[PDB]
């Protein structure tokens, strides 16, 4: 389909940013993580309107 | 963790005049994803990132990527303004502007990149 | 393209150390892999069961300017397997993988970082292989690594400075022998961007005869790069070893 | 010249074929076909005025050590029905012993 | 004489004379042509010669 | 300590030292169509992709070794033979790959060409005449 | 070479680098005419003049006849080429020099170094002609 | 000569001009520029002469365009050159900005009156389009690219 | 008499008129100078020739 | 001469397979393609090199007739002033 293409996408595009996050850190950290599974949660909430 | 980072006195709003006249030209590329993708298939001439960016990572990564490939990068301290000077109505944090061989916005890349290997 | 899978043949090379292999619709250049098993930056590798343990590992030349140079035919290359190599801009050591490669492990190659998470990489790839030495420092102060350096006989300089002529310069006084080889790559937008390339070259081949180098061979390493060249020359003699 | 001739003057002039009642005998030989069967022709001739200039002059006394390893052409009384001029060569094949063809008649 | 539809354009004739001294300079020279592609490295597509050295011996 | 020896006393080299132990060749004729295959890889690829014209006397060269393309990490969806599309050798590959109807069409107009004229065109000459 | 569409050298854009032989310094002094100032008006660019050690020679192995054109030539203001070879003969550096990097004005006033540099593809000839200088080969002039 | 015919085929190759009369025409006005340019180096740094004609020669090429803002020497004003004028002309500023797919395309634009310099349509290939112009190069309002009628074949074919 | 061969070198690119004054230093060991006829001066090192 | 009894070495060849007689079949084609291809490409750069050296013997002719017009206008020069 599309939807499954669609949210493949975006978590590449978030797990981007927490694999050069967590690296480019010296001790990383667990709130931005924590917010963008919040956001990944929120998406999955998103789609099922429609 | 930006050590090439750009100095106000008439530098940064040369570095987005350029990036303004490259996006008119069609010459550029817009977001971390298509800056990598330029610098690692190397048409890229010099590429220009963000500073003010929740969390840095990003446009740390990028510049391992540049000095591997040898091109010159530079922080402008403003998403929302390289956004504004791209004309994308979106805030962009990394921006790189490629080489074509015949062009008048060149002579712009190369003073700049002067520039830019001075700062660095 | 080159699928994974085909099956190719492995012949050796004019120079010593480095091989082409051949097959069906793609001719590629490829190295002897030191540490068999593992690629450094996922390229493609070449296993060949001999009648397991023996492996190559394929030269990008749009990667690296030193096997773009050698596909575009360079006269020789001065890094016989057994050769120590101070490489110049060793930047996150993907090139410097194969230089290792090519001087095998009774050579040595001193690998010169100057920025730190590219020497977090090249301190990984020398951590794999051990005859690369990793030395973040600044390629333009080589007070620094005379502990370190002993006297080689190859220099690789990839450095895109516009000082890049002292800055070999200094180098090879330091750490060459009588006759010292080395491969520079020039990149004339780098050294001046105004003038046209061939001047650039040229002005840059003086300089490196004021610096007490004999240039013997210059390619323009075209289908690979613009305006790149490649400049081979002899430290303080006419020929290379003596 | 060249640029004082026109295109009619430069246009080709065709070739006739041979006729249809007597398209059986073969293609009509122009000057062309002529040519390459009268070199083929001077060459054969030119090949063999030179064997029979060294058929004439030849030593009856001669000996080369070629003669202790190969068999002569002979005549046609001593060679047979098959007697060709040429001296015959060998084929390869040997008379092969009997430990050898033990060998290959276990392997078969 | 009979001229050419090429030669009946000045324009379209320096076009075409131009695509084929063009084409004439790449079985000369080298030229860059754009470096590796969206695929990748899939060899050295035409061929690996050893035993040619290609340098202006200086 | 200090043993008696072991005497051990009873032309081209076997492996290349400088270039890390190429085995000679083992000129199998797998082998050797594998080389004769590289030297016609023009004819093979038709026309789409032309090759540097090597032609020395002799094709197959001293040190070779048959090997295997593994695997780039940054490429895996297509750039990577199936397992119905790995062969053994490169002429099965070749012969696997299209075009091999190709190949016999071109075969078929060089016989075409090449029994234009020769016996069987005055075999026909001579049965019109002798009818 | 790079930067050459047959026999058209694009290397060669201002300032220009003109090699000098010892024919044309001779005759330029002998002209009562200045190097630098006519190159320039010659070409209407900016050029930079040079002069290898082989021609430094040939006018020093000439007599003290010649002691004004070799002041001339030993203005501090001119690049100098030192050469690495042997025989010091002028003809044969310039042509070695030109044929290894292509880039130069060879200014010679020779017949045989100007047939002997017709030859080779892409570098222009300049002469002087008794009233100015005068450049050969080169399309952008 | 070889040397020239090779290059005159350079620049109407790489610039789609008609033949070699527009070449030697900008060759010929950028001689006259380099020879202003020779003539005022001829005299010394800070005469009157040289420093007003100089700064009005330099201040016109930045205007119009062909001299880089960056470098504003007289001895870069020497060093000028023919492919900076043809890049200057209008036919490759069209194929520049991408309002044509190839340079002989541009031509046939700008020959048949789609494009417009500002507020008048161009009929003129040649026309050297200053710096402050070159922004307000786009399709006029009475081409079918930029809008009013559909056009010619269009309207042969929607009857 | 075959190995008679004295001449060394030459410093630099010389002066433009001649050379009508010099004088080492007696203390160091390679630095020269020179004094020309068109009044210039110049102040070498032997090491350094060039 | 052809041989017409069948040797032993004949009789006892191993028939072979059809994988081996597709490869066989397919070097047989790539040969002979490669052989006409050979020839073809022989034959136009031997038609390349007919027509230089046509045009090279024009150069060498007007050559020989630029020698002899410089020959005899230097010793027309030359036969006044040893008269
Ligand atoms: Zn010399």
């Amino acid at each position: 389909p599309k939807v499954k293409g669609r949210i493949s996408r975006y978590l590449a595009n978030k797990c981007s940013i927490a694999s050069r996050i967590d690296n480019f850190s010296e001790k990383p950290t667990r709130h931005f993580g924590e917010v963008l599974r919040q956001q990944l949660e929120q998406r999955l909430e998103w789609y099922a309107k429609g | 963790a930006a050590w090439p980072k750009a100095e106000d006195p008439a530098l940064v709003q040369e570095l987005l005049d350029c990036v303004q006249q490259a996006s008119h030209y069609r010459q550029l590329k817009k977001g971390a994803n298509e800056t990598t993708k330029s610098v690692n298939r190397g048409t890229s001439e010099l590429v220009i990132l963000a500073a003010d960016t929740q969390p840095l990572s990003i446009v740390l990564h990028i510049p391992l990527i540049c000095e591997e490939k040898n091109v010159p990068y530079v922080y402008v301290p403003s998403k929302v303004a390289l956004g504004r000077a791209c004309g994308v109505s979106r805030a962009v944090i990394a921006v790189s502007l490629t080489s074509n061989e015949a062009s008048d916005l060149n002579s712009k890349i190369r003073a700049l990149r002067d520039k830019v290997e001075r700062l660095a | 393209g080159a699928k994974a899978g085909k099956k190719v043949i492995v012949e050796p090379h004019r120079h010593k150390g480095v091989f082409v292999a051949r097959g069906g619709k793609e001719d590629l250049l490829c190295t002897a892999n030191l540490v068999p098993g593992e690629s450094v930056y996922g390229e493609k590798r070449i296993s060949v069961e001999t009648p397991t343990k023996t492996e190559y590992r394929i030269w990008n030349p749009f990667r690296s300017k030193l096997a773009a140079g050698i596909l575009g035919g360079l006269e020789t290359i001065y890094m016989k397997p057994g050769s120590k190599v101070l490489y110049l801009g060793a930047a996150s050591g993907t090139s410097v993988s194969h230089v290792a490669d090519i001087v095998g492990p009774t050579g040595a190659v001193y690998a010169v970082e100057f920025s730190h998470r590219s020497g977090r990489d090249l301190i990984n790839m020398a951590t794999r292989r051990t005859n690369v030495i990793p030395i973040v420092e600044d390629a333009r102060k080589p007070m620094a690594y005379r502990m370190l350096v002993p006297m080689v006989d190859v220099i690789f300089a990839d450095v895109a400075q516009p000082d890049q002529a002292r800055i070999v310069g200094i180098n090879a006084r330091l750490f060459l022998k009588q006759g010292g080889g080395l491969l520079i790559s020039i990149k004339a937008s780098c050294i001046d961007s105004t003038a046209p390339p061939e001047q650039v070259f040229a002005s840059e081949v003086q300089k490196l005869r004021e610096d007490k180098f004999f240039p013997k061979e210059q390619l323009t390493l075209e289908p690979y790069e613009r305006d790149h060249a490649m400049v081979s020359c002899v430290y303080l003699q006419k020929e290379f070893e003596g | 010249m060249s640029s004082l001739r026109h295109a009619i003057q430069r246009r080709a002039h065709k070739e006739r074929a041979q006729p249809l009642e007597r398209q059986r005998l073969g293609i009509l030989e122009k000057k062309k076909d002529y040519r390459l069967r009268a070199r083929d022709y001077k060459k054969k001739q030119a090949v063999l005025k030179s064997l029979r200039q060294k058929a004439a002059e030849r030593n009856e006394d001669e000996f080369y050590f070629g003669m202790m390893s190969r068999k002569g052409p002979g005549s046609a009384l001593t060679r047979g029905k098959g007697f060709t001029g040429t001296v015959d060569g060998d084929r390869g094949n040997k008379a092969l012993s009997v430990e050898t063809v033990r060998l290959l008649k276990t392997q078969d | 004489p009979n001229r050419k539809k090429e030669q009946r354009n000045p324009r379209v004739k320096k076009r075409k004379k131009y695509e084929e001294k063009q084409k004439k300079l790449r079985s000369v020279k080298a030229v860059y042509k754009g470096g590796e592609g969206p695929g990748g490295y899939q060899g050295e597509l035409s061929g690996i010669k050893t035993n040619l050295v290609k340098s202006v011996k200086l | 300590e200090l043993s008696v020896r072991v005497p051990q006393l009873p032309g081209p080299p076997d492996t290349l030292s400088d270039w890390y132990n190429i085995p000679r060749t083992n000129l199998t004729p797998e082998l050797k169509r594998d080389l004769q295959l590289l030297r016609m890889r023009d004819v093979v690829a038709m026309g789409k992709q032309f090759f540097k014209k090597d032609n020395r006397k002799d094709f197959v060269p001293e040190y070779c070794q048959v090997g295997t393309i593994i695997a780039g990490a940054t490429d895996g969806v297509s750039g990577r033979l199936t397992r119905k599309e790995r062969k053994r050798t490169i002429v099965e590959e070749v012969l696997s790959s299209d075009s091999v109807s190709k190949y016999k069409r071109k075969y078929h107009e060089i016989q075409e060409h090449k029994k234009s004229g020769r016996k069987g065109y005055y075999k026909k000459l001579m049965a019109a005449r002798k009818r | 070479p790079s930067s050459m569409f047959f026999e058209h050298n694009e290397a060669l854009v201002p300032p220009y680098n003109v090699l000098v032989d010892t024919n044309f310094l001779s005759r330029t002094v002998g002209a009562k005419l200045p190097l630098l100032e006519s190159a320039m008006d010659c070409l209407y660019a900016s050029v930079n003049i040079i002069i290898t050690s082989c021609v430094m020679a040939e006018l020093e192995k000439l007599g003290p006849r010649y002691r004004v054109a070799l002041m001339i030539a030993r203005d501090e203001r001119w690049q100098r080429l030192t050469c690495d070879h042997k025989g010091t003969y002028a003809d044969d550096c310039i042509v070695d020099r030109v044929q290894k990097h292509r880039i130069y004005i060879v200014a010679t006033n020779d017949r045989d170094l100007k047939r002997r540099i017709r030859k080779i593809p892409g570098v222009p000839i300049m002469s002087v002609q008794k009233g100015k200088y005068a450049i050969e080969r080169l399309p952008g002039a | 000569e070889a040397a020239r015919l090779d290059s005159e085929l350079k620049l109407v190759g790489e610039y789609g001009l008609r033949n070699k009369r527009e070449v030697w025409r900008v060759l010929l006005t950028l001689s006259k520029i380099r020879r202003a340019a020779r003539i005022l180096l001829t005299l010394d740094e800070k005469d009157p002469k040289r420093l007003f004609e100089g700064n009005a020669l330099i201040r016109r090429l930045v205007r119009i365009g062909v001299l880089d803002e960056s470098r504003m020497k007289l001895d870069y004003v020497l060093a000028l050159k023919a492919e900076d004028f043809l890049e200057r002309r209008l036919q490759t500023l069209v194929y520049k900005l991408g309002l044509a797919k190839s340079i002989h395309h541009a031509r046939v634009l700008i020959r048949q009156r789609h494009i417009r310099v500002g507020k008048q349509i161009v009929n003129v290939p040649s026309f050297m389009v200053r710096l402050d112009s070159q922004k307000h190069i786009d399709f006029a309002l009475t081409s079918p690219f930029g809008g009013g009628r559909p056009g010619r074949v269009r309207r042969k074919k929607a009857k | 008499r075959m190995f008679a061969k004295p001449f060394l070198g030459q410093l630099g690119n010389g002066h433009v008129q001649g050379v009508y004054s010099m004088c080492k230093d007696k203390n160091s060991l390679n630095c020269i100078a020179s004094g020309s006829g068109d009044g210039v001066v110049k102040v070498w090192d032997l090491t350094t020739r060039d | 001469k052809p041989q017409k009894k069948e040797t032993y070495m004949q009789k006892r060849a191993v028939v072979v397979g059809r994988e081996e007689r597709k490869l066989r079949d397919l070097m047989q084609k790539l040969t002979t393609i490669r052989k006409e291809k050979i020839a073809k490409r022989k034959a136009k750069k031997e038609a390349q090199r007919e027509k230089l050296k046509k045009e090279l013997a024009e150069i060498e002719e007007r050559r020989r007739e630029k020698q002899k017009k410089e020959k005899k206008e230097f010793w027309e020069r030359e036969g006044k002033k040893r008269k």
